[PDB]
């Protein structure tokens, strides 16, 4: 009968805001710079009851606040160490005698810019480009981009970061198990900040991600599209094992006054390939279970096929392992198989690059220093990245990444940030007497 | 610490009826880096969201009263449902659709109807 | 939004008499970049100017009362004009010249005369 | 009879504070970086009644908060693109054969610092200095200042910015028509933020400014002075038309690894002068109307005269047009005329410079890339910049700019920022019973 | 200016008895650079320390009362000394040792016992 | 009987927070950049009564917030001026003919990078290192660290800065006279910000510090230790006088386009040593009074001895004077004397360095430009820095600095920052009726 107000009513509104880091509590690190708030030892999640809120996955904002600050993080970390500007000259490379690795010998300047020692290093064939053959090479992209090297003390090992909304905001979180990526889900719980998100970098097969619950989820945006990718979440973790058995020996060389970097010296013993491993019976059943969950959304037979080709960042399985950047073939005994109706091991050949152009842009090109001794990393494949062919009979799926934001859109497929509006207005009997 | 935890705590029973959110709250209340700039940008916004609703409360003669009861007549061009129809057959999120286009004309009306209380009875 | 709009709205009739600013207010109230650092430096100052006057109000027993009426006797060494001479033949900007040198001795006097109200009558 | 307080009383005090941007809502731009708050679609100005507030024009603070952040804006924008440090060597220039433009040929380094191609470019005679003639030139100021180039994607087109005071402050604005620059005006209105201010850069004649109301205003500080300039606001907009009819062809050259810039290639067709145009009957009456409004403040005859001379940033009309920086003669048929008691066209000769030292300082010197094809910009001359001779019979006015803050002191001649003090104290009858 | 000066002014007679700090206060109250970032980091913390204690006051039905008197019974498992033993034979710094482990269970109890006052008597 | 609350009770807690500057109100300066709040003309200190608070000196936090921001201050100030990267080449130095100062002659590049003038300068023998003698030197550390020079306009004269806690915090301050460095002192007073702290830089003998009150204080951490230093505060100020009587002539040389620096030209007149002076009778009694205050804490005889040796930043008395960095011998007639039971003058030989590696780190190495004419600075020695030998009869004290934080731990030996908690809870008779 009269207007009254109410402080603290459950009313929210979708908005866009600025989140922050929270690590789980001492060498420097590019992801968590040891400047993050400590997390809650027991996070308080408030389960809501009998409410259906619809939210989009692809129209999120946290996946754009995650691709920006990671770029700023590598920009902040690769600043105070040495750029390899005076490195690339007319190199004189033949081969190693231990075609994959070339023995380059060039003229670097010593600590004072009046003498020139000829110094030798070892580079990969995927890292130098010729000029004429006649064996005169140069570094791969010191014509479009200035090239810096990684400061050798820092690491790249992804420790999980939590994204906390500011005080006065809320982060919804869907708790439904079989949640298709866009729509209303009816088991919603608020949380101040999300679970541990490892900022993993891969482009073909997702690594170290959280598994699904009790089903195989096929997340997409338009399933009648050709350029829109298909994220295939998983609930059966398939273990991958990637290693290189060569014992590399790093070597310090000085190029400028106070400016040095590290390059590969000689290789110990017989040279062997860097390869990855996938158990065959843990992979054939995984492709079959994905194939049945894809047949019902197209009502025709599906057949996997090879990647497209071209540059070696699209037709490969690029990932990071222990401080080294791999580029594996991933299209030999995985993606030439159809589906009708022994403890073997699939070995993938894999090649290593030193100079990498991450996030496929120009103006930024980091250089990875070599790592002494062998490395071996065992991981979990929870997630794929498929793409329709463009036909329209049967179906053909090129395994190929669309972007790197889709690599974050698997750990952020169930979160939306909202702003509470705790002022309510209702009519009642009382008046201010 | 208790600057946004209460804001998250307001969201208990966000799907219940409007006549139960004043009742079923006591049943649940029983028990320079990059991030150095992100945290500063977050803390200024966390302060500003609290001060905006504090000034909006402070203009209406109640600055800490939860169920603040004001002397403004209910204009029935904003809503036409009775008290028993609204308070027992609606959730609090659904009310913001019906009231969602008469917000500012209620806010300024509440401000001037509180200003009249200071002018009239106290001294002048 | 309503954090400095009311500060600009206070300046209505800044040349009128002091006995009309309490009357003629209701007649008008009827209806990382470079700029990323300038806006942060502006927002901190906008919060601080509101909190300074809020603490200055909160020390005098009224934290949201507009015409707050306090129990301090008027020392006539600050001004010698009567009520009818001040309130009907002066503007509000002209009053700050006469009162402009006894500000802090009135502020501390108001603070201790409000502290006596808490000590005396309530519990002790 | 008892002390009472009042919240919200109209009491202000002059102060100094920090303002911010507001644009009118996508290539990058140096002025509004697309990081500004959106303006009010209808700004709320509160007209005051029966109050006289005196404020100074020359003692303002916004004109010092405008010369600082614009310097910081160009500092922020010219950072991440290439500096022309390894460019200037012993150049070997003769002439173009299409004296004004020289055909320079120099030794730049290629993408790897071991080979040297001889590359040719075309420069202006106002941009290189000789060394002996014998035709060996160098760039104009790579001995005092490191020289950078403009990042070629950004633009310089001045979109208007609004300056908003923080919440809890006020910006007064005089509404008097015939307001002499310093004194009390009796029609004052508060506004949260000012109108659209185009951050135009000129030094001789003001461009694209807001006209006066119904009179010609002669703003100064001391009219019995010789070094203090005289801003002459206008109410009759005189149109200027400045163009160059040559079809320039830009050309990319590479000087370092990942470091390239653009220089003038060959010129299409016959070479023609860059000139400006001013209608004669729209200018003779404008000088006569200014002359009568200057005679009464000196009570002697006035006679305009030429500029002083020396460097070509003082005796010229320097301005920006479409991404090119002009330097026109402006002293041919404008400033050799006295005042007693046909649709022609005055053509001013005008020369173009590439390397400019804006804001007449050392340590900063930007380089403008050439613009392909012709350009043509039509503008409004609302404002002059005169200076007394220093005699003391008659009067002589050298048209010459004193600074660049005076270029902002025409759009900010009627604004002063104040801080409200909403606490009032008055005696009344009531006491706290 | 008066945003932390009162915080420093609270520390008068920090070694006196608890029954004298309410008495002997009136006897003493009678009369972009590097530093550009340090001052901003200081001012945000100065605002946040005031707003935290302001919300902690505002949840207990008193938002400017100094000696705020609340209707919560004294659980004697927190302390066992009487009123005359505590208030005349202890300093205020020594009290925070005995009460120092029952702080949050008193804070939440005060919040819900203030929430009951709004639910019960006013409207519902 | 019922719970009541109290706003504003005297309850504090030790914490860690962020302090700020306050100077005593125009060339640029590295310490106070003319961006600091003005101090109180009369600071308000609130003396506490009948309270004992124990605080540690070595476990402070302000001495770690003082070593960090000073590093950031020199990082901010040495940024926008020229680095001496292209300076160090194969130098060709013989001697000066006016062994201590060498006449170096090298090939610098002129304003355009195509010609090379041979330019001569004068360097110190403590500043170049040979390469073979055969007289081919180079600069001292352009092999580990990039070397920049000081911007020549700024000064190093330490004006005192005050450290103010944020609003809502308190800084305790002990007022006891004979305060041993760690323990409870019973005369405590709060202050918003501390007294004037000159940010002096020395490593052997403390300079321009505040004297003790009425006693000699021997501050340490573990007096039965060997690596923990011993700060010996003083109450008798001993005057030092350090000067160089040579009339140096600076000279500008240009190394790059827009890049110049200053070096020593020729020396006027006969060369003389730079020396320091200490009155003998004002020093013998000072060592005797320190020796008696050290005998009672070990109960054996003590004997001072020479420094250890090695590099010339540990076995010296390094300090700054008027813009020049000295390195004096300090171990001739000071530290070879025991203690049993004429107005002379002790002269210390002292050598000057140009390139200095302050704060004994790598990656930072500033270069000091020379100062035209003689300099003379008179100062006060209030404080020593001793170190036990490591034996265990008698005792031997090597005078040698442990760090540079110990240089701040004499002016911050009596301050601790706390956070007030003004909420109190007490039982009383009243209830909310
Ligand atoms: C996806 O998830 C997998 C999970 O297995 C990750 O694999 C881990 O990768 C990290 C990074 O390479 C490995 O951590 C490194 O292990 C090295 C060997 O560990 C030995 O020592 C530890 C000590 O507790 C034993 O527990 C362990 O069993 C081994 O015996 C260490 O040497 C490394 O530490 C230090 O190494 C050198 C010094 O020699 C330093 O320079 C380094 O900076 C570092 O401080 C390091 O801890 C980890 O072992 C792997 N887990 C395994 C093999 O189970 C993937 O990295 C992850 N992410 C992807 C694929 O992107
Ligand atoms: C003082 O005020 C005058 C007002 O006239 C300003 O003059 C304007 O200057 C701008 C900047 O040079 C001109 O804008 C440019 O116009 C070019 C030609 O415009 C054609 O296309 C538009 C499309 O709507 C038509 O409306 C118009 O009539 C023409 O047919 C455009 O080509 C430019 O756009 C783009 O050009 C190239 C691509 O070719 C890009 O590289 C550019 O970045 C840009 O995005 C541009 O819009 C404008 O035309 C002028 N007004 C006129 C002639 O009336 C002065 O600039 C101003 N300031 C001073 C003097 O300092
Ligand atoms: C909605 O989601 C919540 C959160 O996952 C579920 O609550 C959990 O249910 C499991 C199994 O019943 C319990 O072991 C947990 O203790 C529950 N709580 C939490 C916080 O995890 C809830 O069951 C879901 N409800 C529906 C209808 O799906
Ligand atoms: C004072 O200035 C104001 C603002 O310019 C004038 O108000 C405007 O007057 C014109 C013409 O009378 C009207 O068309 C506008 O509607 C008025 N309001 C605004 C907001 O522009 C006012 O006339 C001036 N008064 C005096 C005495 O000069
Ligand atoms: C505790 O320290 C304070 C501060 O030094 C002392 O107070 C000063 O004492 C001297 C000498 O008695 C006076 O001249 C000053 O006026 C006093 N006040 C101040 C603010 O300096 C006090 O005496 C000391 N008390 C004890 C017991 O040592
Ligand atoms: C590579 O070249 C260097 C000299 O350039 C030579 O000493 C070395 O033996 C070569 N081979 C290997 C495997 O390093
Ligand atoms: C291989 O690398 C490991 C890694 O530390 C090293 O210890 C070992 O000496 C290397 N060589 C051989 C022959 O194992
Ligand atoms: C469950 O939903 C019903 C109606 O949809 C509602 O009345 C009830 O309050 C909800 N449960 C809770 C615990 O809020
Ligand atoms: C505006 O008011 C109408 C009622 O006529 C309502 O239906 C609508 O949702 C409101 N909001 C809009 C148009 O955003
Ligand atoms: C106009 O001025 C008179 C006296 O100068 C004043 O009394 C009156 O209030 C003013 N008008 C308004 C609208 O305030
Ligand atoms: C101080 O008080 C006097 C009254 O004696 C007054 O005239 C003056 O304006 C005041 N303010 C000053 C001097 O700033
Ligand atoms: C300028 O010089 C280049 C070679 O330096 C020559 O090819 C060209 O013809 C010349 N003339 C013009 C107009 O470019
Ligand atoms: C002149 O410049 C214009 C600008 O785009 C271009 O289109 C044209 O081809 C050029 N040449 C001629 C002959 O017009
Ligand atoms: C001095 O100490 C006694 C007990 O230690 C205390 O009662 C008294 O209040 C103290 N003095 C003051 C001024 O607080
Ligand atoms: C916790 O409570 C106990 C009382 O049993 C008290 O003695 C102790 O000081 C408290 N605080 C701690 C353990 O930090
Ligand atoms: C030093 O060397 C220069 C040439 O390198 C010479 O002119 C000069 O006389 C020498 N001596 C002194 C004292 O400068
Ligand atoms: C010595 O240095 C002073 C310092 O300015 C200078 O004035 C003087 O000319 C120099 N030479 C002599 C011979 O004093």
């Amino acid at each position: 009968l009269w207007v009254t107000v109410y402080y603290g009513v459950p009313v929210w509104r979708e908005a866009k805001t600025t989140l922050f880091c929270a690590s789980d509590a001492e060498v420097h690190n590019v992801w968590a710079t040891h400047a993050c708030v400590p997390t809650d030892p027991n996070p308080q999640e408030l389960v809501l009851e009998n409410v259906t809120e619809n939210f989009n996955m692809w129209k999120n904002d946290m996946v754009d606040q995650m691709h920006e600050d990671i770029i700023s993080l590598w920009d902040q970390s690769l600043k105070p160490c040495v750029k390899l500007t005076p490195l690339c000259v007319t190199l004189n490379c033949s081969d190693a005698k231990v075609e994959e690795i070339k023995n380059c010998s060039f003229n670097a300047t010593t600590e004072l810019r009046d003498k020139k020692r000829r110094e030798y290093a070892l580079f990969y064939r995927l890292d130098i480009v010729p000029l004429s053959n006649n064996s005169e090479y140069r570094l791969i992209n010191c014509n479009t981009s200035v090239i810096t090297q990684i400061c050798p003390k820092v690491t790249f090992d992804p420790i999980p970061i939590h994204y906390c909304a500011p005080a006065g905001y809320a982060i919804l979180k869907c708790n439904n198990k079989t949640f298709n990526g866009t729509g209303p889900c009816n088991n919603v719980s608020t949380v101040q900040c999300t679970h541990g998100i490892k900022p993993v970098v891969s482009t073909q097969l997702l690594l170290n991600g959280s598994l699904a619950e009790e089903e195989i989820i096929i997340r997409s945006e338009n399933l009648t599209d050709n350029v829109k990718t298909i994220i295939v979440h998983l609930n059966e973790s398939v273990e991958i094992t990637c290693t290189r058995p060569n014992n590399m020996t790093r070597k310090s060389v000085r190029i400028g006054p106070g400016q040095t970097f590290y390059a590969l010296g000689d290789i110990i013993g017989d040279i062997r390939q860097p390869h990855c491993n996938i158990s065959e019976i843990k992979w054939e059943k995984t492709l079959q279970r994905v194939s049945e969950k894809l047949r019902e959304h197209f009502n025709k037979t599906i057949i996997f096929n090879q990647s497209s080709g071209g540059d070696l960042e699209i037709t490969t399985h690029s990932f990071n392992c222990g401080g080294e950047f791999f580029y594996c073939n991933t299209s030999d005994l995985f993606f030439n198989k159809t589906f009708n109706e022994t403890n073997s091991t699939i070995t993938l050949p894999c090649r290593i690059k030193q100079i990498i152009n991450m996030w496929q842009e120009v103006g930024r090109a980091m250089y990875a220093p070599p790592i002494a001794g062998n490395i071996t990393c065992k991981s979990n494949i929870t997630g794929l990245l498929l793409t329709r062919d463009g036909g329209g009979t049967k179906e053909t799926f090129r395994p190929g990444g669309g972007n790197m934001r889709d690599n974050w859109r698997s750990e952020l497929y169930k979160y939306k940030v909202v702003e509470v509006k705790p002022l309510g207005i209702a009519p009642t009997e009382c008046n201010r007497t | 610490v208790g600057l946004g935890a209460v804001f998250l705590g307001f969201l208990g029973a966000a799907g219940s009826t409007m006549g139960a959110a004043s009742n079923t709250l006591t049943v649940q209340a029983r028990q320079l880096g990059v991030w150095g700039f992100k945290q500063l940008q977050a803390r200024v916004l966390a302060i500003e969201r609290y001060l905006e609703v504090q000034q909006l409360l402070g203009m209406w003669g109640c600055s800490g009263k939860l169920i603040c009861c004001t002397n403004v007549p209910w204009n029935s061009s904003w809503s036409n449902k009775t008290y028993n129809e609204i308070w027992d057959n609606m959730t609090w999120m659904q009310w913001d659709r019906e009231i969602g286009n008469y917000t500012d004309t209620i806010y300024k009306l509440l401000e001037v109807s509180q200003f009249q209380q200071e002018i009239n009875e106290k001294d002048n």
